[PDB]
């Protein structure tokens, strides 16, 4: 209702190449995501020659074209090896998490400052029934004053495309039950 | 030499399918009834007294079709067929412009 | 200006021809506007005196 | 007057509209946007009819 | 005239439509797109009746 | 005629429909699609009633 | 008959419905989903009246 | 009967409702969710009237 209206309205006051970058995002989400994560590690001629730079910065300006006015709580899943936990919490066909893996994760994700990078889609509400949940770790993030959020539609739902120039700080992790599976909700 | 009424077909007179070389209703059925003139099929088609006295003679009422609305079929994100927001009048003018007609 | 002539189509769309094919080719010049001029004309009038 | 006689009113079905069920993103069955008229002609055009 | 005699009007129920409740993306219960008619035919064709 | 006598008309509430307010994604209160009827049977089913 | 005498009809307002406006980053004001009735009771319940 | 005399009917416009247009980077103009009523009160409060 609200997000549908505002999203369908932002998809008009976008520049034609901005909508180009947004629609070619729905094709190369993984590829343009990784390239936004690792674009800055080249030579300059290796930068302005790369055909993805056009859509990259078009998408970046589209995002930063609408910054929020007050802090927001977002939710998104993450893999454990994003936080240097190179083991598995549990395989997504298992239903339980052992206290040992919980203690190991808590020991390894409590005292670091994980820099983030590139674009990523997030949500404004916790996962429910029908949403896809491939990873056991659920990151509940707080986006502050003036952070670009772009709401787009994959023909039935809404995603919030943001860019990550921050560093997330884990506060507390708890083990959660959702639909008879055991995930981890970590406050960041 | 004068138009009594111009009627657009409402729910009672809309044909759900019409394949090429076919009719609605089909070949073996009896024709529709074009009874009403308003939008909700509750107002019949009137004539006045002079037109009725004209009908009580050899004068016949002719019927001309000035346009037809209808949809085409397209497949959505899934394998379904959507024929709702797909109007043919969006292309009736464009086809008539880039074509030669053959009958 | 992206729309010099003030109409819904840009200069590139009008120059290249990526618009309605029923649009006159006059309007394919970025200075001439795609514009309909519609008017109604009455042909005869019937009166029905409801006595 | 024609009906206050031996004559009868016959009824003919000229078409029937209806929906079909489809399981959406979650386990819910949806029958709203789904119309059989979208497939009547397609089915009749690739098939033999056995009765 | 039939009714001003022993003749009575009976009532028969041919069908009933209604909704069911599901939790939406929040803790809220939704009963709008949910329609029991989508499942009435499916349940009857997979089960045995007991009264 | 029965009303021009000692007979009166009573009034009985068979049900009442309404809404509740929640805060949407921002600090705005919404009461539009939030119906109390979704929660009446469920609240009555898990409670004791004290008056 | 009462009205064709000293009797007068009074008018009293029982409720008033209306919208508020909410801007955006720019000065885009929207007054459609914004209903004052969502906040009337909440304001009356945390306040002191001064006239 | 009062009108079949020197009496005339005056006409007073109490309010006017209408839209404004908002262009994208192309020439796409929308005039639907755009009401001047959202801004009449705000303009008449930060301004000085000159005629
Ligand atoms: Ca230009």
């Amino acid at each position: 209702q609200w997000e549908k209206k505002e999203a369908e309205r932002v998809e008009k006051n976008l520049d034609t190449l901005e909508k180009e970058a947004l629609e070619l995002y729905k094709k190369d989400s993984e590829q343009i995501s990784n390239y936004s994560q690792t674009r800055q590690y080249f030579y300059d001629y290796q930068i302005e020659s790369n055909p993805r730079e056009k859509e990259y910065k078009n998408l970046r300006n589209a995002i930063s074209k609408n910054k929020i006015d007050k802090p927001i709580n977002v939710y998104y899943f993450e893999s454990p090896e994003k936080f240097a936990f190179n083991k598995e919490i549990r395989t997504e066909n298992q239903n339980e998490i052992s206290l040992e893996k919980f203690n190991e994760l808590k020991e390894t994700i409590q005292d670091k400052l994980f820099k983030q990078d590139g674009f990523k889609d997030v949500s404004l509400y916790e996962p429910g029934n029908g949403d896809e949940k491939p990873t056991p770790l659920l990151i509940h993030l707080k986006l502050p004053k003036n952070t670009g959020m772009l709401p787009y539609i994959n023909s039935n739902d809404v995603k919030t495309l943001i860019e990550q120039d921050y560093s997330i700080k884990i506060d507390k992790i708890v083990r959660i039950v959702i639909e008879g599976k055991q995930y981890i909700k970590a406050e960041a | 030499g004068e138009t009594l009424a111009t009627i657009k077909a409402q729910d009672n007179q809309i044909g759900n399918n019409l394949s090429p070389n076919e009719t609605y209703p089909k070949k073996g059925l009896s024709p529709l009834a074009l009874n009403t003139m308003d939008q909700f099929n509750a107002r019949l088609i009137p004539i006045n007294y002079d037109q009725l006295k004209k009908l009580d003679s050899g004068k016949q009422i002719k019927l001309e079709t000035t346009q037809v609305s209808g949809n085409y079929g397209t497949k959505n994100s899934q394998g379904q067929i959507i024929t709702e927001g797909n109007s043919w009048s969006n292309y009736i003018s464009q086809i008539d412009s880039v074509s030669a007609s053959i009958i | 200006e992206s729309n010099t002539a003030g109409d819904p189509y840009t200069d590139y769309q009008k120059a290249s021809g990526s618009i309605d094919k029923a649009i006159k080719l006059e309007a394919r010049d970025p200075l001439v506007a795609a514009y309909p001029v519609v008017g109604v004309g009455m042909e005869n009038l019937i009166i029905s005196t409801n006595e």
